[PDB]
RNA sequence: UUGAUGUCACGGAACCUUUGUUGUCUUCGACAUGGGUA
RNA sequence: UACCCAUGUCGAAGACAACAAAG
């Protein structure tokens, strides 16, 4: 007979489970079996299936306790009630059976030796221990005993290393399940004691269940009695079928932006304008549409919902874009409990990867909850590494083994830390980072990854358990939580870019004597206070504050704090958040998140990681043991140096500025190279501030060399030559002061001729004031560019290389317009003001950046760098080669064709052709009429001049119907013939039979009607045919009446719905009653004039002649059909227009009726219609040097290119052979970065403005000028064919004059006329002459020419000046630059003044030129030419062509008769090839 | 100058013969190793001359 | 779903190295349409 | 199958190229 107790385990942590192994591998032998004998283990159902459920088995309890009954013997003397309990026996004389040993030492109490191997009385131990099954502890399971798919149903795997002391890196690691207690937190089984057993033994039972505090890995109390998937289908189909692939990553990663909050789905951005035509969010319906119907899901209503669905779908989206001994301790045991808050105060990152997610390269710990996790492992390790830093000494023990017996492992035998978790379970935020190539100076290849961060101000509960001897904690325990409270607990990983840094907080303590029977007692009865409400009862008898240590080592971290002021935008790029953010731009400036309370506010920061670079870089070119390895940590070792994120002191409103690329050909702005920024603002008036800290090691601190090398990279960062953030080309970034505080100054210490006259020009233009000069010329580049096969590396400051700053001030010898375009209406018709930033009128670093590269590309004779290579042209033709066919491999070829009239009321076709015979996929049969005979009574007083008798049959309303006889009798016809003077007037009465000698002759005349005309029956074949209709589509509309809508008679017609209802109401010529014209109204587009009446019909079909139709023809129809489809001049009225640009026509299909030409086997063109349009055989890139095309561009030649995607030599083949042009190597490449960087423009004085302001008290705000309409270039003009003598003239310059003036009045600069506001012109705010500003550039690593040059393309000479700004051909953007300082680095303390050597580098520049080009520089003369501003008294009149001469008052010839006069195509690109050549000499 | 190698097995293979077609790939996997580990060879800024035969070359390597 | 006189697994920091960066003037004039007469 | 032209309207570009993790 036996009692059996149950018994319940309470787990207060997750818990810890091991691996299902097989049946064989449950041996001593198996490593992995033998590590997780402590653990849980996995019960499967089946074998062969991962179906099970967890367990614990009895014995590790019976360990548990055995264990905790030696302690109870050892506290109590070995008395348990009456009866004394011997050391019991742990010696088998067979180990090899044991699965385990006991590797640790058995607690002693007595001295006397064990009970006998056979007694008939027992000491209460044995009996427990079982040497008298009288104790049986049976196996632990979840209550009812459920099932689950996997171990991952219930927990995950994680990864837990072992980290080296001095390295500071891991060398090993292991892995285990984890079991949360929320989901599974109790688990049942019994004892069963047999009756025999005496209750001294049943008490030792229950005190060792109640002292068992720790069991599988965690603190328990023992107690005894698919829409995402249809969604992401849905995306990627919209996305295939609209060819919009690309941009599959951009979507995968916002989408997972949007898991925060549903709400940010109805704030996505909108399109410029603020329709819904975003070419992300509106490419379908659309991906809007889609998650805005996804979130009134009531499924999703729940953010965790919403948030798996975000996660699922970002997944999904981001996988398709890839595609013995015996010691006594004595009777002595207190227990130290010590309970606060650990609270992070920078942004955490306790590194766990789940290999179920792969979007992110670096994952933070979570909980199942999506909560925040403060490991257990984590605060051991933490705690074992800092006792270690105290002792000093490293602990060099292995895994197995006695236990390590050093001070470390000492204390740590007594330490009991608790899981953590937090309140806060917004998820983590996403942060990229790149490394960047020294020499080039750009991203390294593949180096781009994402950072799971957990946010800042996180509190999570801590409790820690000291059990040992002592009277208290150990000193080293005591000096380690006392860094742990000043914020060095350094607890996470990636440390040196400033993760995981806590600070303990509301720290208590209180120390328990269990020596005492009591107290001892009391701890038994509560569980030692484990579980809530212990915990509770425990934490009201707390006592504040903690033991202070005796021995206190100071810490080994010391904090250098970081003040950054800087005159310059700046922006740390965050392109996704940019995505889902209202302000619709390309880029936003980098944001994290501050956990307050449960709630997250977000801030803008410059992250830790681009800091720690810029520094590293700085420290590594002023000058693995080097240096730079024991200042930064390496692969090998961990740094000494952790930098953190630098905030703003006073919170910056992000400003959005526009850019765009201009072609060097058209002076126009390049396709698809339109963008904006949103940086934070900053300027020389209010500058950024930024403050942070970053910790430096003391050892690093006291040494001499790692404190000088620091000092000098400081220094040059506190001189401005490294920047900060992105984009610092064009003046963002730039550090104008630093300032280190807290290292006791020894970092902080080491911190630390009037300029030549411009040359006057010797370029001489002579201006007469008769003649009209055009508004810009070209000019022609060398033939030679130069080219060397490496750049310079950004790696060091070579020897003889200029480094330093140039001073400069630009003045405005013309009007300015530089546009601040945030807003459209500042005065639909757009208005703009001058640029400001902050009220601070200012000009771009970006503007003088290509104002300045635009003319040093033309100093040094350099490739065009930015060009439209793959633009294809077409031009209009005129009104013999284009023969009609029918498509398809082939085009057949057609004999001959005829005029249908199907618009006039001449016929009633339309009612007698089917849908398919007018389309033209069935022929028709219709009778053809060659040639109309027309007869004259008598011989002229004519070649065929035929004779013969005619008799009259009828006259009636003039017209005389009459059959005629001739050819001898042989040609019998009749017709109908109008009295003609000179001849009717022979016959005057109607005999009705009369013979008359009259004489026929035969008019051309190609009809094509279904049924003969009643009127003519005579001279009609019935030859078969195609019916070609395109539509009504000759149509001359106008806003105000011409000629022939006048001359209507009646009202007129609305424009009709139906383009088959169309008829003729008027002709032009009424005397011949011929040119039939229908005229129409329609609201503003008002009137519309058809003069169209006939359709073409195609007869006698050769199929023989069948023509093949190569890809190029395709593409050039393609291209046909597409600059149909898009025309913004085409008429408002969709029955006007043809079947090709009507029903918008992609692609050639077979059955289509064309005009072709072709050579002998293949065809040349295809188009749609009689006067239709011409393509070029070849992209305009093609018609340029390829020496002149740009260094590194794009496909101009027949290959898709794409095959080799995925591929990195592809590069290599859309970069020149021989390198880089030298405007390539100084203001860089896509892959190269470039040697100079451009600031903002600041204005020295007061404005002043072309027109006075509205307000006279503001004199910063001017009077707004309107301007005329700016349209296209036109490359069309330059280039006016496709012939070979045709090619791209060269760089396009606007020439200085003052037709502003005439603008500023309010007229037309060409017609002189008012300028009508309309919704295409614009309104500015402009600035007037006189106007200085200041500026700054940036050089490193120059040679001595360049210096040169570059010094010479800003000054030029004295008569010539530069253009900037809008409406440059209106004359206004003449502007002049002076240097006024080059300061030059001879080293980091050192920099001298620079303003002598200025000649030197001039002439070294020229000579440059001579070598390059010797005695041929005339480029070099055309630019003078160009640039030169005209003389005073010396006007020149610059205006564009009218389109006619009719619409010009002035009498000058239009773009018409000049296209046939002086500009044609013969000589149009010698006249605009020479500066100042004119076009009209009034 | 792994690029100008790359230009010259390039002139020289031909498809057929194996052991000229793995020379090229050797080289294509040099220069993708110089592009990873980031070197002086990276400051190669230059392309690749007659475009039209090299591409028709790599593709039909890649095919 | 464990065996028993022998389990320091609270015996082990997923740790160490990496700059969201390189390149780009908010710029600008001749074009669009397809027929008609003999 | 030879000639002949006729009409006067109208905005465009709105991001592109590269790197998408290595040791
Ligand atoms: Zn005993
Ligand atoms: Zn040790
Ligand atoms: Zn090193
Ligand atoms: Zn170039």
């Amino acid at each position: 007979m036996t009692t059996t107790m149950k018994i319940s385990i309470e787990f207060l942590e997750p818990f810890r489970m091991t691996k299902w192994q097989e049946s064989t591998r449950r041996n001593k032998n198996n490593k992995e079996f033998v590590r997780g004998q402590a653990f849980a283990r996995w019960h499967r159902n089946k074998k062969d299936n991962t179906k099970g459920r967890p367990y614990i088995t009895g014995t590790l309890l019976r360990s548990a306790v055995i264990r905790s009954a030696e302690n109870l013997l050892t506290l109590s003397d070995g008395k348990i009630s009456e009866k004394t309990c011997c050391p019991g026996k742990f010696d088998t004389e067979d180990k090899d059976r044991l699965l385990q040993l006991r590797q640790r030492s058995t607690l002693r109490w007595t001295d006397k030796n064990p009970c006998p191997d056979n007694a008939e009385t027992y000491c209460p131990f044995c009996e427990l221990l079982g040497r008298s099954f009288r104790i049986h502890f049976g196996n632990l399971s979840l209550p009812g005993k459920p099932d689950f798919d996997g171990p991952k149903a219930i927990g995950s795997q994680r990864v837990l290393n072992r980290v080296d002391f001095k390295s500071g890196k891991a060398h090993d690691f292991f892995k285990a399940y984890e079991v949360d207690h929320t989901r599974f937190p109790r688990f049942e089984g019994e004892i069963t004691i047999d009756n025999k057993v005496s209750a001294e033994a049943r008490k030792l039972l229950c005190d060792s269940l109640k002292f068992t505090d720790r069991l599988c890995g965690a603190l328990c109390v023992i107690r005894f009695d698919n829409l995402a998937e249809k969604t992401a289908e849905q995306i990627i189909s919209i996305l295939d079928d609209n060819k919009k692939t690309e941009y599959t990553r951009l979507l995968a990663d916002a989408i997972r932006s949007l898991r925060r909050s549903s709400k940010l789905v109805a704030g996505l951005p909108k399109d410029h304008d603020g329709k819904d035509d975003h070419y992300l969010w509106d490419i379908g319906v659309t991906i809007r549409q889609i998650l805005t119907t996804s979130a009134d899901t009531k499924e999703l209503k729940n953010a965790g919902k919403w948030r798996e669905f975000c996660e699922k779908l970002g997944e999904a989206l981001y996988l398709k874009s890839k595609d013995s001994r015996s010691v006594s301790i004595g009777s002595v045991l207190k227990e130290t409990v010590v309970c606060g808050e650990l609270v992070a105060k920078t942004p955490f990152f306790f590194g766990a990867i789940d290999e179920d997610a792969k979007q992110t390269a670096l994952q933070v710990l979570l909980t199942p909850d999506n909560k925040y996790r403060l490991p257990r492992s984590a605060v051991r390790g933490i705690l074992r590494r800092d006792l270690q830093t105290y002792f000093d000494s490293p602990c060099n023990a292995e895994l197995g083994g006695r236990p390590c017996m050093c001070k470390t492992c000492r204390i740590m035998r007594g330490i009991t830390v608790m899981d953590a978790r937090s309140e806060y379970n917004a998820p983590p935020e996403i942060r990229h980072r790149t490394r960047i190539n020294p020499f080039t100076g750009t991203v390294a290849e593949g180096a781009l990854f994402n950072m799971e961060v957990a946010p800042e101000g996180i509190v999570f509960p801590f409790q820690l358990r000291y059990r040992g001897s002592e009277d208290g904690l150990p000193d080293a325990l005591k000096t380690v939580l006392k860094w742990w409270a000043e914020g060095q607990a350094f607890m996470s990983g990636a440390a040196s870019t400033g993760k995981g840094r806590f600070r303990m907080e509301n720290a208590k303590y209180e120390t328990l004597d269990l020596s005492d029977e009591n107290q001892r007692n009391d701890y038994l009865k509560n569980w030692g206070w484990r579980d809530e409400k212990g915990l509770e009862e425990l934490k009201k008898r707390l006592n504040s504050g903690l033991p202070e240590p005796g021995n206190y080592r100071d810490p080994k971290w010391h904090e250098i704090n970081v003040s950054i002021e800087m005159a310059s935008p700046f922006i740390n790029g965050d392109p996704i958040r940019a995505a889902v953010d209202k302000r619709g731009t390309a880029v936003v400036t980098f944001v994290k998140y501050k956990a307050e309370g449960e709630e997250a506010k977000p801030v803008c920061a410059y992250k830790a990681e681009s800091f720690r670079g810029v520094i590293r870089s700085a420290v590594a070119r002023i000058h693995c043991e080097c240096l730079l390895c024991q200042i930064f940590g390496s692969e090998y070792e961990a740094g000494k140096i952790r930098f953190e994120d630098l905030v703003f002191e006073s919170d910056p409103e992000p400003v959005t500025f526009d850019h765009v690329a201009i072609d060097r050909f058209t002076g126009g702005a390049a396709d698809k190279k339109k963008f904006d920024d949103s940086p934070l603002p900053g300027s020389p008036a209010r500058p950024l501030m930024l403050k942070g800290s970053f910790w430096i090691r003391r050892d690093v601190l006291e040494d001499e060399e790692y404190c000088k090398a620091l000092g000098k990279a400081l220094a040059d960062v506190n001189n401005g030559l490294y920047p900060l953030g992105g984009k610092s080309a064009i003046g963002y970034g730039q550090v104008k002061s630093l300032g280190i505080k807290g290292d006791d100054k020894r970092i902080s210490r080491l911190m630390n001729v009037a300029v030549p006259e411009k040359p006057k020009t010797d370029a001489e233009v002579r201006i007469e004031a008769e003649k009209v000069y055009y508004p810009h010329y070209f000019v022609e580049p060398h033939k030679k560019v130069e080219r060397e096969e490496k750049p310079c590396g950004h790696q060091k400051f070579h020897e003889g290389r200029l480094t330093g700053k140039i001073r400069c001030k630009l003045i405005t010898k013309t009007p300015l317009i530089v546009p601040d375009t945030s807003n459209d209406d500042f005065f639909y018709h757009k208005s703009y003001a001058f640029f400001r930033l902050h009220k601070q009128i200012m000009i771009p670093g970006s503007e003088l950046r290509g104002m300045v590269s635009s003319v040093y590309e033309t100093v040094t004779n350099s490739c065009f760098r930015i060009f439209d290579e793959t633009k294809r042209l077409s031009w209009r033709m005129d009104a013999q080669d284009f023969l009609p066919g029918r498509v398809g491999k082939h085009i057949q070829k057609f004999s001959e064709t005829a005029r249908v009239p199907f618009y006039d009321k001449t016929q009633k076709h339309f009612d007698i052709l089917d849908e398919q015979e007018i389309a033209g996929e069935k022929p028709v049969r219709m009778w053809v009429k060659r040639f109309i005979k027309r007869l004259s009574l008598v011989d002229p007083a004519w070649k065929r001049r035929k004779e013969g008798i005619a008799t009259f049959i009828e006259q009636k309303n003039g017209s005389y119907y009459f059959n005629v006889v001739t050819n001898n009798g042989c040609t019998s016809f009749h017709l109908w013939h109008k009295p003609d003077n000179f001849d009717q007037e022979k016959l005057e009465g109607i005999q009705n039979g009369e013979k008359l000698d009259c004489w026929v002759r035969d008019s051309r005349y190609q009809k094509a009607f279904q049924e003969i005309p009643e009127n003519d029956p005579d001279g009609w074949e019935c030859k078969e045919g195609y019916l070609h209709v395109v539509g009504p589509s000759k149509v001359e509309f106008s806003d105000k009446k011409g000629d022939v809508i006048n001359n209507f008679q009646g009202t007129l017609p609305s424009v009709p719905n139906d383009w088959k209802t169309i008829r003729t109401n008027d002709f032009k010529n009424r005397k011949r009653k011929n040119e039939p014209v229908f005229c129409c109204e329609d609201d503003k587009g008002n009137y519309y004039t058809m003069a169209k009446y006939c359709e073409t019909f195609f007869f006698d079909l050769k199929e023989n002649e069948e023509y093949e139709i190569p890809e190029k023809a395709r593409i050039k129809y393609k291209e046909l059909l597409r600059v149909y489809n898009n025309n913004p001049q085409a008429v408002p009225e969709s029955v006007f227009q043809s079947r090709v640009a009507r029903e918008n026509v992609e692609k050639l299909k077979s059955g289509d009726l064309v005009y072709f030409k072709h050579n002998e086997k293949y065809v040349e063109d295809i188009v749609p219609v009689r006067i239709s349009r011409t393509v070029d055989d070849r992209m305009i890139g093609k018609r340029m040097s390829a020496d002149l095309r740009p260094c590194h561009g794009d496909w101009v030649e027949d290959g898709d290119l794409s095959a080799l995607n995925a591929y990195p030599e592809k590069r290599l083949l859309l970069r020149h052979p021989k390198g880089l042009c030298p405007a390539c190597r100084l203001f860089g490449t896509g892959s190269y970065k470039g040697r100079v960087r451009f600031g903002f423009a600041s204005l020295e004085n007061d404005p002043e403005w072309l027109i006075p302001g509205k307000n006279p008290g503001d004199p910063f705000h001017g009077g707004p000028v309107m301007l005329s309409l700016l349209e296209r270039p036109r490359p069309t003009w330059s280039i006016p064919g496709s012939d070979n003598k045709f090619k791209v003239p060269g760089r396009k310059f606007y020439v200085h004059h003052h037709a502003w003036k005439t603008i500023k009045d309010g007229n037309h600069p060409t017609t002189g006329k008012a300028i009508e506001q309309s919704p295409n012109n614009r309104t500015v705010e402009a600035l007037a002459g006189g106007n200085s500003f200041s500026f700054e550039i940036a050089f490193e690593n120059l040679k001595e020419w360049e210096l040169g040059l570059l010094i010479h393309s800003l000054q030029l000479e004295k008569g010539l000046a530069h253009k900037l700004g809008m409406a440059k051909s209106m004359g206004f953007g003449s502007v002049e630059i002076d240097v006024e300082s080059v300061r030059l680095r001879k080293d980091w303390k050192q920099w001298r003044n620079g303003n002598s050597e200025i000649p030197n580098w001039l002439g070294k520049g020229f000579a440059k030129l001579k070598e390059w080009f010797r005695d041929e520089l005339d480029f070099i003369e055309n630019l003078k030419k160009l640039l030169w501003f005209p003389e005073g008294d010396q006007a020149p009149r610059v205006c564009y062509p009218m389109l006619r001469k009719k619409d010009d008052p002035n009498g000058n010839s239009g773009y018409e008769e000049l296209k046939d006069g002086e500009f044609k195509k013969e000589d149009r690109q010698k006249k605009l090839t020479t500066p100042w050549t004119p076009w009209a000499s009034s | 100058n792994p690029i100008r190698d790359i230009q010259d097995r390039l002139k020289t293979a031909k498809f057929d013969n194996k052991d000229d077609m793995m020379n090229l790939a050797s080289s294509l996997y040099k220069y993708e190793k110089q592009l990873m580990d980031s070197s002086e060879a990276t400051l190669c800024q230059q392309g690749l001359s007659n475009r039209p035969n090299s591409f028709s070359q790599l593709s039909q390597f890649r095919d």
